[PDB]
Protein backbone atom coordinates (compact mmCIF):
# COMPACT_ATOMS: atom_id res chain seq x y z
CA UNK A 1 0.00 0.00 0.00
CA UNK A 2 2.86 2.01 0.59
CA UNK A 3 4.38 1.81 -2.93
CA UNK A 4 1.17 2.30 -4.26
CA UNK A 5 0.46 5.47 -2.49
CA UNK A 6 3.93 6.38 -4.14
CA UNK A 7 3.10 5.62 -7.49
CA UNK A 8 0.10 7.60 -6.94
CA UNK A 9 1.62 10.28 -5.96
CA UNK A 10 3.85 10.15 -9.47
CA UNK A 11 0.64 9.85 -11.26
CA UNK A 12 -1.44 12.75 -9.63
CA UNK A 13 1.38 15.03 -10.72
CA UNK A 14 1.05 13.43 -14.20
CA UNK A 15 -2.85 14.53 -14.38
CA UNK A 16 -1.66 18.14 -13.02
CA UNK A 17 0.62 18.61 -15.24
CA UNK A 18 -1.65 17.08 -18.29
CA UNK A 19 -4.23 19.57 -17.37
CA UNK A 20 -1.92 22.38 -17.19
CA UNK A 21 -0.94 22.27 -20.73
CA UNK A 22 -4.76 21.99 -21.86
CA UNK B 1 6.07 20.89 2.39
CA UNK B 2 6.09 20.61 -1.45
CA UNK B 3 9.30 22.90 -1.53
CA UNK B 4 11.20 21.31 0.73
CA UNK B 5 10.99 17.64 -0.85
CA UNK B 6 11.38 19.38 -4.09
CA UNK B 7 14.37 21.38 -3.58
CA UNK B 8 17.79 19.79 -4.01
CA UNK B 9 20.23 21.99 -2.84
CA UNK B 10 18.35 25.00 -1.26
CA UNK B 11 17.96 27.97 -3.68
CA UNK B 12 19.04 25.70 -6.93
CA UNK B 13 15.10 24.70 -8.02
CA UNK B 14 14.49 23.81 -11.52
CA UNK B 15 12.30 24.63 -14.14
CA UNK B 16 9.59 21.91 -13.54
CA UNK B 17 9.17 22.51 -9.66
CA UNK B 18 8.60 26.16 -9.81
CA UNK B 19 5.53 26.60 -12.24
CA UNK B 20 4.28 23.31 -10.38
CA UNK B 21 4.92 25.40 -6.88
CA UNK B 22 3.52 28.21 -9.24
CA UNK B 23 0.06 26.74 -10.12
CA UNK B 24 -0.52 25.22 -6.62
CA UNK B 25 -0.15 28.69 -5.24
CA UNK B 26 -2.34 30.22 -7.91
CA UNK B 27 -4.92 27.52 -7.08
CA UNK B 28 -4.89 27.12 -3.83
CA UNK B 29 -4.52 30.68 -2.94
CA UNK B 30 -6.53 31.50 -5.43
CA UNK B 31 -3.67 34.53 -6.75
CA UNK B 32 -2.81 35.82 -10.48
CA UNK B 33 0.11 34.64 -11.99
CA UNK B 34 1.80 37.81 -10.16
CA UNK B 35 0.98 36.72 -6.84
CA UNK B 36 2.35 33.03 -7.43
CA UNK B 37 5.73 34.29 -8.85
CA UNK B 38 6.52 36.81 -5.63
CA UNK B 39 5.23 33.99 -3.40
CA UNK B 40 7.41 31.69 -5.11
CA UNK B 41 10.49 33.90 -5.17
CA UNK B 42 9.91 34.12 -1.61
CA UNK B 43 9.66 30.31 -0.56
CA UNK B 44 12.89 29.54 -2.98
CA UNK B 45 15.01 32.07 -0.83
CA UNK B 46 13.75 30.56 2.04
CA UNK B 47 14.42 26.63 0.72
CA UNK B 48 17.87 28.10 0.37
Amino acid sequence: LEEVNEREHSMKASLQTVDIRL
Amino acid sequence: AFGHKYSEEGGLINESLRDQLLVTIQKTFTYTRTQAQHLFIILMECMK
